[PDB]
């Protein structure tokens, strides 16, 4: 016959799997597909994905891991918390990517404070010092 | 800055060389065919022709990479 | 370094690695997990958005209008359940672990699954072209 | 051609119960295996050119082919539409 060409334990590693896992999920999102929660900003509403809010942010993981709020698909942040900050956030997550226009900083920073994303944080101080 | 748009071979030892896609900096024209820079990559400083590169324009936005941890980690 | 006006773009290079870890700790861990795969003998509990994303068959299941809200999933019964954990694990962490005992159910799997670049990942690793 | 092969390494110290075995020490390398059998193999304890009985759970096999890293750089799922 032919030749079989066939060569006679591997782990293959797939280097932009996650972020094509991500891209996908953020394309769930913008079609707002399988989302479960909306999150509630002053007047403004957000649908999102609990499993990557709390993936990404402190305060998500402890609301989306606490026996009492199980049963809640509808999320209000403390009214002190800026949407546009918040949108910022949200995007990141879903993106890797934290968009920071002119004098948006500290909205930003604040957000990232009160959704308990340590990292962001410092990235934020890091950024306003430069 | 200007960006080279062709590869260029200086013909004599006061023009500089360099690539399409090079940095060319602190830019000053001698004439409308002909000015006077520095090619970033190689550091030679000369005589280049006006119309193998292009200005960039300013005004657009810092993109800055960050490589460490982004997010907590949830444990086990 | 940068400018005091003027508008930035922070980029994350590992931020995708990481909450593709985050989501699988959460998998390991059974939090927020949405369905059961069961393939023959055994069950798999995941995340709904995480199998879509990854699988053409998956997103055809749960975008369809009246298939979103099933929470237990048979597949055919010619799914070999080996090669469906190692797509899975593959999902959530990247990495596809094959033996050559195993890389043909892995591959007939990923058909299965219309996981297009990993069948063509899995034909390259098997023969010579 | 040359091939993955695989080789003995003590895991812990032995002292020989009788005259026919051998003692070891933890890391000793077991060398040229006669034959294992029922928690005994036949070897040389290459340190001390000593060879018989060593007690089969005392050394470790090491080698094989081991679990190899691919990279693969290609789109690694389909996409969905925006
Ligand atoms: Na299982």
């Amino acid at each position: 016959g032919p030749s079989s060409d066939l060569y006679l334990d591997s782990q293959i590693q797939f280097t932009r799997h996650a972020s094509d896992v991500l891209l996908n999920l953020n394309r769930l999102r913008s079609r707002d597909i399988l989302t479960d929660v909306v999150i509630v900003v002053s007047r403004e509403q957000f649908r999102a994905h609990k499993t990557v809010l709390m993936a990404c942010s402190g305060l998500f993981y402890s609301i989306f891991t606490d026996q009492l709020k199980r049963n809640l698909s509808v999320i209000n942040l403390d009214p002190e918390i800026n949407p546009e900050g918040f949108n910022i956030l949200l995007d990141f997550m879903y993106t890797s990517r934290l968009n920071l226009r002119e004098g948006n900083i500290m909205a930003v920073m604040a957000t990232a404070m009160y959704l308990q994303m340590e990292h962001v944080v410092d990235t934020c101080r890091k950024f306003i010092k430069a | 800055i200007f960006r080279a748009m062709y590869d260029y071979m200086a013909a004599d030892a006061d023009e500089v060389s360099f690539k399409d896609g090079d940095a060319i900096i602190n830019v000053q024209a001698i004439d409308e065919g002909w000015m006077y820079g520095t090619v970033q990559r190689t550091g030679r400083t000369g005589m280049l022709p006006a119309n193998y590169v292009e200005a960039i324009g300013g005004g657009g936005i810092t993109t800055i990479k960050e490589m460490g941890r982004s997010i907590h980690e949830i444990p086990r």
